[PDB]
């Protein structure tokens, strides 16, 4: 389902790791814990 | 009382840490949620994880993205309406995609037996082998007749554990096994004389034009859900006006039932920090010649005598709709701004540069442009800052943050993860609404000397000033407020830094 | 192919001149009108006078008054709905009273075959001997269930002169002779399922809840008449507002396909001679505390700020609903009024008092209260004046007369039977509509020097200036326009009175 | 038919002759030529 992105997309995710979804055939991210957003751009802020 | 509410999520198919982290955040977002202001995204939920907390969701204002779940049952049993105020992939208000396991087995039950209306947008179903009974649904009754061309649905189940619809179900349509899962029809089954939703086949069964999913009676107070504005117990096309013209008097007459327009609600009063218009609506900004100033403790909008002073739009709206951060490209559009109409974002990507948006790296010198800013109508988000600088020098003249918009719907000031030693916000005097969070600034030292309560204007405002440089460390290194100013704290080590 | 509209009247049982004058007034008022914004008042029409122009009337917003007529036939054949925005006697939307001749001859026919809906108000039929064929009518179908209590009606036919209602009509009910006058039932014979009116007895016949009189079809655009507002084809509750609150932007958007309010209709642009209000209303008179201005090519009707110190209603309206003239009691309420939303009448009663209304005589000094008036929404009628005062000094600052209301529906300025020597309207710069009459002022000079074409606004505004002081007597005595004054003429001897 | 207005109705009409209407049960003012109004108070 999820496969390693190509290296050319190294900096796309800002706080996480690029992931490649075969069905969608588009790139997304696995965000480091604490971050969110399509590109993991935002520190998730808590109470 | 009133509907419980959650913010929603716009992550699409991005995963938030591990499957466990992801699931947790999801639950934290939608536990006891009734209305979703944004988008309901259910992704990567694994087998046997309990999703019972979704049962309380009744309406989603944005889109609903159910994707990449191996869990068997997603019980959105009370979801009545998907408004489609925002689309997934430019065309769909409901997208169910690729909910299957490597073993080919995944999402099987999706019993949305109350989903009876989708205001805007089309629908997309794809790659759900384990799914049962959804192909039997007639979406002509649910989806608006303007988006039937755009719908793209195909159901192919070879796992084949699915049951047949209860005979009671009409036209063999059902969301599940029992009769209660038989689809409710409330639009295509109506008498020729119903402009809107109907309770049944007869003409007396029509609903009020303002009912959205259906009704339990003919009046506007009988709506299952409101199509536009919720006014107390009633659905209304427009919020009742403050004043109604009088034919006999020939002069305006006040309306007791009159109310103000705020979101999808008609309220007795606007929040203090929102602009109240003459015609009776709560707004975030002034339009065209109209400019912002408060006549009597209430922000009012009055036309400029001449050409209006320049308006500087905030990151995330206007020409900066999909800008992630003030950056090298856009900063020159903030040159002599005295007020930001919106929000400000400063992220590390700004100083690195981003090839994906074609943005070169921001020269930190350029940030001095922001020293003219005295006001911010929304929130202020700082997740990066020139590493060589020790305080937020560019905001030394910032006085007000109004918090009309709020980060994650909660924070009006968020400074996190900086190598600075002091905030340095000497001129900051009011934070009208929204919470405050300073954490992760490993070298910051003076933030807890201030009494943040003085800055607050709205009840409920609270702080999270944690996980910076510890106070013991600061005191040991000589980093406490100056001696001259010893009462109310300080924004730095120097005398000028101190409050009042 | 838009429907034609008329203002209506409010004269009640006043007769305007002789039978002939009165009939002619009625005539030009209701010529070809299909919907009247105000009331429909048919009175004193005499035998042999043709009332066929009434056939074109389709709906009346206010009330219909048919009283003291001797004519045989009043052909309101196509009047569908009477809304009842106003009442005759605070309790009626239709009142037919004493349509009988002294010979006991009178109103015989009243074929209101399509009158199917009266939204508000009751009905009164009283003293109509010659009338028949109207006894056989059920009003529960026509009048609203809420008002059947007030409705009072008595029927008496002296000589049974009228014939039998055609059988085809249900229960022998019809307004006239043939099948054409059979009473159409659109309510009482409706299945329990219909929310409102219905074409027929069956459920498929029910009409959309917005329909008013009946319907040719199931949908809301099939209504014969709309119960609230008609937006082009379709009936609705309210006109779409011109702006809307965006629930996700928290800002105001311009709504293309939002429309103003004109009568019971919605339109993009206000009819000519009408102005739009900021609250969506489209109106001819700026009754609101606001005053009219042309902004961005359209009249704004904007609030009483800046030039307007104050706004006030004219005589016979609201605060002065039943006053005959500016009088000692009410004149104080014109203080600081910079605009009159109506008419101004100044009659002899004002000066000689009226004990029937406990009104003492008017102190002439108090007329100076009107020095602040600059605009009159209606007409200015001055039929009495203090003898000693030379000119209409009280109106030296009057700039405009809108002419919306015209005495008898015609005149907008009327200076009659005064002892003044000069008008002295040295601020009057515009008479938008209506004629000008100035007569009976035996000492008045200067009136014929004015170039009235420069003050008129519409096509056929004429001028009746006669029986004043002669242009030759004034020259002999030396009362002439100032030497500096020239083709413009003068409002008085003095240069300040120059034009 | 017309009946006489009362003495109470002595000063009601400004320029006309008061007449009482039985059918309407009220007072009306037949206006002298050249005058008009509710009370005959207005010039033509
Ligand atoms: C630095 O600031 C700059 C400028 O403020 C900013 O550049 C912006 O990048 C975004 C994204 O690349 C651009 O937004 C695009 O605009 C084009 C114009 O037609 C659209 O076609 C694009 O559509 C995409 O997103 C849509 C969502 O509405 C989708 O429907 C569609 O499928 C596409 O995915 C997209 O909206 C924007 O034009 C520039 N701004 C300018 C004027 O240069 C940059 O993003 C900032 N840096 C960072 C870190 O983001
Ligand atoms: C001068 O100005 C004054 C004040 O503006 C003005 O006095 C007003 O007189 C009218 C009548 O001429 C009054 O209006 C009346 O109010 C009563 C209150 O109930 C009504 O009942 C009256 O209705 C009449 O007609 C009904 C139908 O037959 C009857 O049932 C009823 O008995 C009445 O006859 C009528 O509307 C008004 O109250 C006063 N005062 C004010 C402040 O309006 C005066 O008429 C003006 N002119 C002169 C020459 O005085
Ligand atoms: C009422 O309107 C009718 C029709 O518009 C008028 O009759 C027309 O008169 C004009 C000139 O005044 C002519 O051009 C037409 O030929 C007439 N109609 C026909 C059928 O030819 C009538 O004049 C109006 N009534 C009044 C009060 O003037
Ligand atoms: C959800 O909220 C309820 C009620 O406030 C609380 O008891 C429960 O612990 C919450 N569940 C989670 C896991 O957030
Ligand atoms: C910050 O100071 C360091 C000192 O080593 C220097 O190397 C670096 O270039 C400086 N960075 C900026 C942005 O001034
Ligand atoms: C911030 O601190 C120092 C300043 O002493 C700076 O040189 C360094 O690059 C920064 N470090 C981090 C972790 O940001
Ligand atoms: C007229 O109708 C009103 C309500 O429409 C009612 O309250 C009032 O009593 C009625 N008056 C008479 C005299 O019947």
């Amino acid at each position: 389902s999820i496969t390693k992105c190509s290296s050319d997309m190294n900096g796309y995710c800002l706080h996480g790791q690029c992931i490649y979804l075969v069905d969608m055939s588009q790139n997304y991210c696995r965000c480091e814990v604490g971050y969110t957003g399509v590109r993991c751009e935002h520190f998730f802020l808590t109470v | 009382e009133e509907k419980k509410v959650c913010q929603g999520t716009s992550n699409k198919l991005t995963q938030l840490g591990t499957f466990e982290d992801h699931f947790l955040s999801l639950q934290r977002m939608f536990n006891n949620c009734e209305v979703v202001l944004g988008n309901l995204e259910i992704t990567y939920v694994q087998r046997n994880y309990d999703l019972s907390f979704l049962k309380t969701i009744q309406e989603v204002a944005g889109y609903v993205l159910i994707a990449l779940n191996t869990v068997e049952r997603i019980p959105l049993e009370n979801l009545q309406i998907i408004r489609g105020n925002m689309y997934y992939e430019n065309s769909y208000a409901l997208a169910v995609l690729s909910n299957y396991d490597a073993n080919k087995t995944g999402l099987k039950e999706l019993p949305m037996r109350n989903l009876q209306e989708i205001l805007h947008g089309a629908v997309r179903f794809s790659n759900n082998p384990a799914l049962c009974n959804v192909e039997s649904i007639q979406w002509r009754d649910i989806v608006s007749s303007d988006f039937l061309s755009n719908m793209s649905m195909d159901f192919q189940n070879h796992l084949g554990s699915c049951q047949k619809c209860d005979p009671s179900c009409p036209n063999g349509s059902c969301w599940g096994a029992g009769e209660e899962n038989c689809q409710k029809l409330t639009k295509i089954i109506c008498a020729q004389q119903c402009s809107g939703r109907c309770r049944g086949k007869s003409p007396s069964d029509c609903c009020h034009n303002q009912c959205a999913a259906g009704c339990t009676g003919p009046r506007e107070s009988d709506c299952l859900v409101c199509r536009k504005f919720r006014d107390e117990a009633t659905c209304k096309d427009t919020c009742p006006p403050l004043m109604l013209y009088n034919p006999t008097t020939y002069q305006m007459d006040v309306n007791p039932e009159g109310k103000y327009s705020f979101g999808a609600t008609c309220v007795k009063k606007c929040p203090r920090n929102y602009v109240v218009t003459d015609h009776g609506s709560c707004v975030r900004a002034c339009g065209a010649d109209s400019y912002e100033m408060e006549e009597d403790g209430v922000r009012k909008c009055k036309k400029c005598e001449g050409p209006c002073r320049k308006v500087c739009n905030g990151i995330g709206i206007g020409e900066f709709k999909d800008s992630l951060s003030i950056n090298a490209t856009n900063i020159k559009h903030f040159k002599n701004c005295t007020s930001i109409s919106g929000d400000l974002h400063i992220l590390p990507v700004a100083f690195r540069g981003d090839s994906f948006t074609h943005t070169p790296p921001l020269d930190p010198q350029e940030l001095d442009i922001l020293k003219t800013v005295k006001e911010i109508t929304g929130f202020l988000l700082i997740q990066a800052w020139p590493e060589n600088r020790t305080d937020l020098h560019a905001f030394e003249n910032l006085e007000i943050i109004r918090g009309r918009t709020k980060q994650h719907g909660q924070f009006s000031l968020a400074v996190v993860s900086l190598n600075i030693t002091s905030l340095g916000l000497r001129s900051l005097k009011e934070i009208s609404d929204g919470d405050v969070i300073i954490s992760g600034n490993k070298n910051l030292c003076y933030a807890n000397t201030i009494n943040w309560k003085k800055l607050f204007g709205t009840s409920g405002q609270k702080t999270k000033i944690i996980s910076n440089r510890g106070e013991n460390s600061c005191k040991a290194t000589g980093q406490v407020c100056h001696a001259l100013c010893s009462p109310e704290g300080c924004w730095g080590p120097e005398p000028r830094d101190c409050v009042s």
